[PDB]
């Protein structure tokens, strides 16, 4: 048995099995970085 | 020989607080002049950060002897007493019991000491006497 | 999840509450009721210091 | 008609205070015969009032049944429900009498602006006391919050050097915190549509809902009854605020977080309540191993008191939050008995011995029992009340808050008894150095206790004494109130 | 003069007439104080049986203390939002 | 009035200091070794006890069930 | 005739404490001594009612708890336990009364002194007479109360003021536990009630009960200043000597032993807490006879017997003979208040007022009547057969082997080390105070005189006690089969028949061979063969002298590592937390924080046409971006406040 400890937590949607796709992190922060380095070194 | 009390720091940096050395003021010499002749001090003598624990009010340090003395005494007493009993409780070498220990008829008194069943009886008997 | 989207897909409390009808399912974040099932209240404070035993 | 009197009367008694001062302005020198003998004709007026307000309730008291379940003398008086239960009747009752005890307090150690003085302080008086007859969260947070507009401006008008420092901490410190409670006030108006205590007593909600509005509360309760570690406020306004800021800050506001946790958190968060139990436990038990420590490293008078007041105000939580009668009846008695041994204990140290020397720093003075034998005769009385001797009412609170937590949680509630042990270390240890060795040579030999300064010691040891022997005063009332709070299911 | 209790369980009511609701919590309450009233007349007993048997208690007194002891874990204020707030056939 | 308290110029000096110890204060690592200890491993230390044992107690009139007293005597002999 | 005997010293002391001005100094000694002989009187007539004629009574005067179940009254029983307590206490304190009217003639405060005397009295009676443990509790802290003001009622000497404080904190150390042990007594029984809570004794369980009485054991260990809280028992010196003569004799010492005999019927279901009481006794036992042998101070001598004597009544405890423990306490009361009055009177006859050994010798002719009270006592105190010592100490000591355990065995040799002992200090008490060469100035010798009447007849009251009380008081305690109902000795504890049967002839003489044989030999050794006691010598036993006459160590061991650690447990909350993290995490924390931000800001606010014409521009890339890449501007503008 485990501990009984309150839940603060609001209310999420939660995507259950077999959904959320996941996401390319590889790609998608190389968008931020080639993205974000265009505009403060254009500026 | 005459150690300051535990938990007195060397070294404090308390913006411009002046810096001294603390100073016992229990073991000062009472025959001496003070202003603060219960507390031993002059009038206007600068004070410690930490004075509460060096000035009269607290508590009494006794320095006799090295507190690392005082345990290797403390506990040297005490090792001869656990050498003492332990000696004995590994040969039993302490007398054995020159009877039986008392007996009780009734089955030892078990219905006298709340014993409502035959089932409980050995719940609150006492020692049986088996020669009813 | 906010409260107004919840209330729109009546996981509100528009029409008020009743104790006759006890959910066994769980209710939702917002939701609230007069009274509850046992068996939920065991899974959550657990069995011991006043709740069934003592 | 008890709410409607009471409102009327004081803004009445205000108004009558407001206009005779102030219209000796004008363009004329202040020659006048209302502020001959620093303003004793505006001060006796304000002394009155607070005597009345007390005849108030008694005149309600005595048609209070002790036996009836629910809230009694249910008014509406503008739009707001008022209600009187067992609890609510003797805090209430407490609040009055340290109104005149207040007053009577600083009548003679003020500079000047007596006439607002003596406002504020019934301001004050009566807010704390309409915060206990109140029937929803929403008026409960107005009168909860309504106090910090007189108590910023008396403590930044009438304080010590530092009064700025702690004028800030009183104000920031009960609004940045109060506001998390407004939150979880909020919640409850949005999903119940209502506030009011017996409606929402009976709605349960989810597992999640009832932890984010426990937090939500216990954040604004944490806060105005000093707890670890939040309680940096509290030592900083007592040692500034001025003597009748001090009787009324730890003699009713703080009592208010206490009463907060019988109205806002155990009928309608019961559940909740049993989960976090654990946990107010180590942080309250903390608090009370902590601010006993603490107290005995620090050097100012009034400050010394000031973490005093947060351990007997520990007991207090731990008792409350215990599901039992036992712990809930003993954390109210403490409460009451807290209520006049604390404001007791500024009047010695931050209203006898500072009002005579000025100073508030424990090295000056020691052996004041040579000179001054009456003060110290009152010193010891209520440094033993103050520590739990078993014919002060203190005992009563402190035995039963400490016996409720052991029913609740036998073996982390037994550290609970170090209340018993801590408290006698740090108490007695002022009581010790103030009343020993040879009189202190930095301090002349000035008048001992006068009349006025006897009559309150006697008239707040008093109550303490016959709660302590004779407790079932305040039991019996509390009995069938206190009752209801607990939530069990045996099968 | 001496008013009674009006019994009446939770499940026979609906919590919306606030009126019957008061009813419901409060005969729960005033059957709980009787309860209390009646371990403090079985240790009343247990106190006189006591004394006046003397060596004797452990069997002149010994059903009233075996029934004291298993009333005792009970026979206290448990409160009605326990039972008001929770369902035990469920 | 008349200044009855015969103040000590090295007495304001330590109240004032006393007063603004927090002015001083260096979060170095060893007062974050007694925040830790205060603050975390306490708290945390009554942590377990307070939900280890919380539910686990029933002590009300907790009853004997096993004997306590030797019946039959060996001796060593 | 109940009421009379309980609340009349209360009376007593609040006539002097407030009325004291108005009536004078004597008259105001002479009406407190008048309320205790009251007591006196009425305890005596309880007495032949109670224990000869079966008789209890109790006066229930109102109620004090009604929280649900847990009822608590303000009762006062006086059943037969209670009144054998009531003995020692009423007449000792009486006695000291009497005492202290020619003792403190000379003190300036004497309408003090005897205002909180008589109150000490009156604590002492109603933690003796309550019916409940609560009404114990109400007692039980008043000793400390009232002994806190007598340890420092000279509170302008530092060292007895610093006394007083230490004498009160660490029995509230002791009613730390007796609190937590109450509790768990309203946990498992529902009540604090003596006659509710015993009856259950066989139906509870084990560690419910060992952990209750632990509790009490703890509080006891403070009050009967046992080994590990026994501190306090030597720094109370610092009092006047009656409050020596009261505290150590029949009152806040010894209320220790009489909260372990009360609770007989729960301690005796659990044999771990009586093996625990046992072990504190030998050892508190062997100790203080050993410091007893090197001290150099009359007072602290007989302070040291007490806890050596304190330690026989535990071990008999821990032998389930209650009847033993209570009937040797009685009898100490006597044979002990005698010693400190006779000291008291030794040391106001000499001029100079000293208190050290060492400046005394060859007093027994110049004042052969305080020699002749101490001599009696000392004997009793030896338990020479024939004297009231004899009957109770002796037989405790029997059946330390009398219970025939391995724990028994051991605290036998401690037992008979200590029953040693006694005769080894008090032989050098005497020899070094009255069979030696003057060491005080000529001048003292020619004014060492008697002193006046009222300062000698308690002395001979008790001097009398002290030789035949122990002999007529023994078949009421200790007699085969009386009925004791109030001290329950469970049928399978009951080894009085072994102790009084199976005992060899040695050891019933043994005790007193070596006590005679060691008493002689060291008179010997002193009387003509002094060279040998110089100590300074044999660094071997310089070092053991050095030992034994700190005490153990335990005294400073207690003050530099626990005291001092712990008030600096106390100063790093208070640095580290309090003016530390807490403060970082608050006001001045935030201060550098506000201050810190705030300048960032003000620098923006600058009346210029192109800088609000870029923001405004840049503000366009919000509708640009993909509205996930917020947390991301977020996050940089929060770098840029840098
Ligand atoms: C002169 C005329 C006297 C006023 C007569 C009157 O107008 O009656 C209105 C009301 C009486 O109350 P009523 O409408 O009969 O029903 C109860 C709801 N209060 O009476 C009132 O509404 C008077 C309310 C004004 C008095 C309170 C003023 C503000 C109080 C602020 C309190 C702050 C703490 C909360
Ligand atoms: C200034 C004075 C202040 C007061 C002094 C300090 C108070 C705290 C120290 C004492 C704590 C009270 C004693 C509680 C432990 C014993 C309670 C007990 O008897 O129950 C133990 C409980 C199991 O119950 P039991 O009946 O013994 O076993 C049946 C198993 N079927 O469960 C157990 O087996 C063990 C229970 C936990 C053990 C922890 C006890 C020490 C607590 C230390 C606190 C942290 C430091
Ligand atoms: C410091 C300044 C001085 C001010 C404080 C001085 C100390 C205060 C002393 C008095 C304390 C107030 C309590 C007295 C009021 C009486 C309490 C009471 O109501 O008793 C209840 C008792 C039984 O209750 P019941 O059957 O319901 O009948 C009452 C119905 N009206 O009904 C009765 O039969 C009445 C019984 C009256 C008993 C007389 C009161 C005795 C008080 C002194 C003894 C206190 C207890 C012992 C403590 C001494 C230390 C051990
Ligand atoms: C066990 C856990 C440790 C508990 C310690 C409590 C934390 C620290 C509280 C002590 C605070 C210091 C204080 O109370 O004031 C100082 C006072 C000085 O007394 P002192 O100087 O020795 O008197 C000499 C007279 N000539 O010192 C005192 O008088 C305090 C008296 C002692 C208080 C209780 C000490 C602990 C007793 C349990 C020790 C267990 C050993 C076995
Ligand atoms: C109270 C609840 C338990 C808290 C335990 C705290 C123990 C502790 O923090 O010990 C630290 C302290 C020494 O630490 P400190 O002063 O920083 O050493 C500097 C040396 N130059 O060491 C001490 O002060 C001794 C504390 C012993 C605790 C047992
Ligand atoms: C502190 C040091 C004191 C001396 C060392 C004791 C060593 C020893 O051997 O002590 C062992 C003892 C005895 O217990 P036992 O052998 O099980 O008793 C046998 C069980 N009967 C009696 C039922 C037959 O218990 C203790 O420790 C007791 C606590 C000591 C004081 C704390
Ligand atoms: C319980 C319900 C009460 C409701 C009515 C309240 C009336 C307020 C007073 C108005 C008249 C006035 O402002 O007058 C000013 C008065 C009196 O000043 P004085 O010292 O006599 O002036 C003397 C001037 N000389 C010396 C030159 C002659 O002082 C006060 O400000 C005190 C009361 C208000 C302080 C805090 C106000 C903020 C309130 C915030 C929301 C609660
Ligand atoms: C004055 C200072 C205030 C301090 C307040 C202290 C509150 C008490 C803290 C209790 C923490 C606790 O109970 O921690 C433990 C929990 C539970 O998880 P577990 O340990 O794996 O459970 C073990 C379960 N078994 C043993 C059955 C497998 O861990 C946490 O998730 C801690 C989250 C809390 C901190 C964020
Ligand atoms: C059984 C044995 C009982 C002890 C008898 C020793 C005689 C005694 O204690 O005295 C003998 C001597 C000295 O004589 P004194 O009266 O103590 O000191 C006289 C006063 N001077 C020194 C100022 C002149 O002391 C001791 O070496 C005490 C040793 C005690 C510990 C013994 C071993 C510990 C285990
Ligand atoms: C979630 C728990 C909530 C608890 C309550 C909130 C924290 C207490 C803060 C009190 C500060 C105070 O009172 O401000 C007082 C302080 C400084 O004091 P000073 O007068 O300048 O003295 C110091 C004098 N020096 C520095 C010159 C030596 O001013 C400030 O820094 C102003 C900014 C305050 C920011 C408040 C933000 C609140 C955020 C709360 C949500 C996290």
């Amino acid at each position: 048995e485990q501990f009984h400890l309150p839940q603060p937590f609001w209310p999420t949607t939660k995507t259950k099995e077999g959904e959320y796709v996941p996401k390319d992190s590889i790609r998608e922060a190389s968008k931020v970085f080639i993205g974000s380095g265009v505009l403060l070194g254009g500026m | 020989k005459s150690f300051l009390p535990h938990f007195i720091p060397k070294n404090y940096s308390y913006g411009d607080y002046p810096r001294l050395k603390p100073e016992n003021l229990q073991k000062r010499d009472p025959y001496l002049k003070y202003d603060d002749q219960a507390n031993k001090r002059n009038f206007n003598e600068p004070l410690h950060p930490q004075q509460d624990d060096l000035d009269m009010w607290a508590p009494d340090h006794f320095d006799f002897v090295q507190d690392s003395i005082a345990l290797k005494w403390f506990g040297t007493f005490f090792g001869v007493l656990a050498v003492f009993s332990s000696v004995i409780y590994i040969g039993g070498l302490y007398p054995e019991k020159p009877a039986n220990p008392r007996n009780y008829p009734f089955s030892g008194l078990a219905k006298d000491l709340g014993a409502s069943s035959e089932e409980d009886t050995l719940l609150y008997a006492a020692k049986i006497d088996k020669s009813i | 999840n906010s409260y107004r989207a919840a209330l729109e897909a009546g996981n509100g409390n528009e029409g008020g509450f009743d104790n006759k009808v006890i959910k066994t399912e769980r209710q939702g974040f917002w939701e609230g009721v007069y009274r509850r099932p046992l068996s939920q209240t065991v899974e959550d404070l657990g069995e011991g210091r006043g709740i069934i035993t003592q | 008609m008890l709410v409607q009197n009471l409102i009327i009367f004081n803004i009445i008694g205000i108004v009558l205070l407001v206009l005779l001062n102030n219209n000796n302005n004008g363009i004329l020198n202040k020659k006048s015969l209302l502020t001959i003998k620093n303003e004793l004709k505006l001060k006796q007026i304000g002394l009155i009032i607070s005597i009345i307000n007390i005849l108030i309730i008694i005149e309600n008291w005595i048609g209070f049944n002790s036996n009836y379940y629910g809230f009694q003398n249910i008014e509406r008086f503008l739009n707001i429900y008022w209600g009187i239960d067992g609890i609510s009747l003797l805090l209430v009752l407490l609040t009055l009498i340290l109104g005149p005890i207040a007053i009577l307090s600083n009548w003679k150690n003020l500079k000047g602006y007596y006439t607002y003085y003596v406002i504020s302080i019934n301001m004050l008086v009566i807010l704390m006391a309409l915060n206990f007859i109140c029937l929803d969260l929403v008026s409960f947070y107005i009168l909860f919050e309504s106090t910090l507009a007189p108590l910023f401006l008396l403590i930044g008008i009438y304080g010590a050097n530092n009064k700025n420092k702690a004028a800030y901490y009183v104000l920031i410190y009960t609004l940045a915190s109060s506001l998390f409670m407004l939150l979880s006030i909020v919640i409850y108006y949005i999903i119940i549509n209502s506030t009011d205590y017996i409606y929402i007593n009976n709605i349960i909600l989810s597992i999640n809902l009832q932890s984010l509005l426990f937090i939500g509360i216990i954040i604004g309760i944490a806060v105005k009854t000093p707890l670890m570690p939040v309680h940096t406020w509290l030592p900083t306004v007592h040692s500034e605020s001025p003597l009748g800021g001090s009787i009324l800050l730890a003699g009713v506001i703080l009592k208010l977080a206490i009463y907060g946790v019988i109205r806002l958190l155990l009928p309608n968060l019961s559940e909740i309540s049993m989960m976090f139990t654990p946990i107010i436990y180590i942080i309250s038990i903390l608090t009370l191993i902590y601010s006993s420590l603490i107290t005995l490293k620090q050097t100012d008078l009034k400050v010394i008191i000031a973490y005093s007041s947060i351990s007997h105000l520990a007991v207090c939580m731990i008792g409350i939050f215990a599901n039992n009668l036992i712990g809930i009846n003993g954390s109210l008695i403490l409460c009451l008995a807290h209520g006049f041994v604390s404001p007791a204990l500024f009047i010695l140290v931050g209203g006898i011995l500072y009002d005579r020397y000025h100073n508030r720093l424990i090295n000056y003075y020691q052996g004041l029992s040579t000179f001054m034998p009456i003060f110290s005769i009152y010193l010891v009385v209520f440094s033993f009340c103050n520590t739990g001797t078993p014919l002060s009412g203190n005992f009563v609170g402190e035995f039963l808050s400490i016996t409720g937590a052991v029913i609740r949680h036998p073996i982390i509630g037994s550290l609970t008894a170090a209340s018993v042990l801590l408290s006698a270390c740090y108490q007695m240890k002022l009581t010790n150095r103030l009343t020993g060795s040879v009189f202190s040579q930095y301090l002349h030999i000035t008048n001992d206790v006068t009349n006025r300064e006897i009559f309150l010691l006697n008239w707040l040891l008093i109550p303490t004494i016959i709660i302590g022997i004779y407790p079932s005063f305040v039991t019996n009332i509390l009995n069938l109130a206190s009752s209801t709070l607990i939530y069990s299911v045996l099968i | 003069d001496h008013v009674r209790s009006p019994n009446v369980s939770f499940d026979d009511i609906d919590y919306n007439n606030s009126q019957d609701l008061h009813n419901a919590q409060e005969s729960l309450l005033r059957e709980q104080w009787i309860r209390v009233s009646a371990l403090k007349v079985c240790r009343k007993a247990l106190e006189s049986c006591y004394k006046t048997s003397g060596p004797n208690h452990y069997e002149d007194c010994r059903e009233i203390a075996e029934k004291y002891l298993n009333m005792l874990p009970d026979h206290r204020i448990q409160g009605f939002l326990g039972y008001q707030k929770n369902d035990p056939s469920k | 009035g008349p200044h009855l308290l015969r103040e000590d110029a090295s007495f304001q000096r330590y109240g004032q200091l006393r007063d603004n110890l927090a002015t001083y204060w260096k979060f170095n690592r060893k007062a974050a070794r007694n925040v830790f200890i205060f603050l975390v491993a306490v708290p945390a230390g009554l942590g377990y006890l307070a939900y280890n044992y919380e539910g686990k107690t029933p002590f009300v009139g907790k009853r004997r069930t096993e004997p306590i007293f030797e019946q039959d005597y060996v001796p060593r002999k | 005739m109940i009421l009379l005997c309980i609340f009349t010293p209360f009376l007593g002391s609040l006539i002097s404490g407030f009325f004291g001005r108005y009536i004078g100094v004597n008259s105001s000694k002479w009406i407190v001594c008048l309320s205790i002989f009251v007591s006196v009187v009425s305890t005596y007539i309880l007495f032949i009612d109670v224990i000869f004629n079966e008789i209890e009574y109790t006066y229930n005067i109102m109620n004090w708890l009604n929280v649900e179940y847990l009822v608590v009254d303000w009762s006062f029983t006086i059943d037969k336990l209670s009144v054998s307590m009531l003995v020692p206490v009423v007449t000792v304190s009486f006695l000291v009364h009497l005492y202290s009217v020619s003792y403190m003639s000379h003190d300036p405060h004497q309408q003090r002194f005897f205002s909180y005397l008589s109150m000490f009295t009156f604590a002492m009676i109603v933690l003796v007479t309550g019916d409940n443990y609560l009404i114990l509790f109400v007692g039980w802290e008043f000793i400390g109360v009232a002994s806190y003001l007598l340890i420092s009622f000279w509170f302008t000497r530092f060292n007895a003021v610093k006394s007083g404080l230490s004498a009160l904190l660490i029995n509230r150390f002791g009613d730390a536990l007796l609190v937590l042990g109450l509790s768990y007594l309203v946990l498992v029984t529902g009540s604090v009630n003596y006659n509710t809570v015993f009856a259950l004794g066989s139906y509870l369980d084990v560690n419910m009960i060992t952990v209750i009485l632990i509790c009490f054991l703890v509080a006891s260990m403070a009050k009967s200043a046992q080994l590990g809280l026994h501190s306090w028992l030597l720094l109370a010196m610092e009092g006047p000597t009656p409050v020596s003569s009261l505290l150590h004799a029949a009152c806040l010492v010894i209320a220790g032993v009489f909260l372990l005999m009360r609770s007989s019927p729960l301690l005796e279901y659990t044999p771990i807490v009586l093996l625990l009481i046992l072990w504190l006794g030998g050892l508190s036992t062997l100790i203080s006879g050993l410091i007893a042998m090197v001290s150099n101070d009359i007072k602290k001598i007989i302070a040291l017997s007490t806890m050596s004597q304190v330690g026989i009544m535990m071990i008999a405890i821990g032998v389930s003979c209650y009847n033993l423990a209570l009937f040797h306490l009685i009898c100490h009361s006597f044979f002990k208040a005698l010693l400190f009055m006779s000291a008291g009177s030794v040391i106001h006859s000499i001029i100079s007022e000293y208190q050290d050994i060492r400046m005394y010798g060859g007093f027994r002719q110049f004042i052969p009547l305080a020699y002749t009270c101490i001599f009696i006592a000392s004997l009793s105190l030896m338990a020479i057969p024939g004297l009231t010592g004899f009957y109770s100490k002796d037989i405790i000591i029997e059946s330390m082997y009398g219970e025939y355990t391995f724990s028994g065995f051991i605290i036998y040799w401690f037992a008979l080390i200590s029953a040693t002992c006694t005769s080894l200090y008090s032989i050098r008490l005497i020899y070094y105070t009255f069979l030696n060469n003057p060491n005080s100035p000529k001048y003292i010798y020619i004014n060492l005189k008697e002193n006046d009447i009222v300062l000698i007849t308690p002395m001979i009251i008790l001097t009398i006690l002290s030789i035949f009380g122990g002999y007529l008081l023994r078949d009421i305690y200790l007699g085969m089969g009386s009925p004791f109902n109030e001290l329950f000795i469970h049928p399978n504890n009951l080894s009085l028949i072994e102790t009084e049967f199976s005992l060899p002839s040695i050891l019933k003489v043994l005790p007193l061979i070596t006590g005679l044989g060691g008493g002689l030999i060291l008179l010997l050794i002193y009387e003509f063969n002094y060279s040998l006691f110089l100590v300074y010598n044999n660094k071997n036993l310089s070092k053991l002298y050095s030992f034994f006459n700190q005490k153990i160590m335990f005294d400073q061991l207690l003050n530099n590592l626990i005291l001092r650690s712990g008030l600096n447990i106390g100063w790093l909350l208070n640095v580290h937390i309090d003016r530390g993290i807490l403060q970082l995490f608050g006001p001045l924390g935030l201060w550098k924080l506000s201050t810190f931000i705030s300048s960032k800001l003000n620098k923006l606010v600058f009346l210029n046409i192109g800088f609000i014409l870029e923001i405004i521009v840049l503000s366009w890339l919000l509708i640009v971006f993909k509205v996930s890449l917020l947390k991301y501007i977020l996050l940089l503008i929060i770098f840029i406040i840098l």
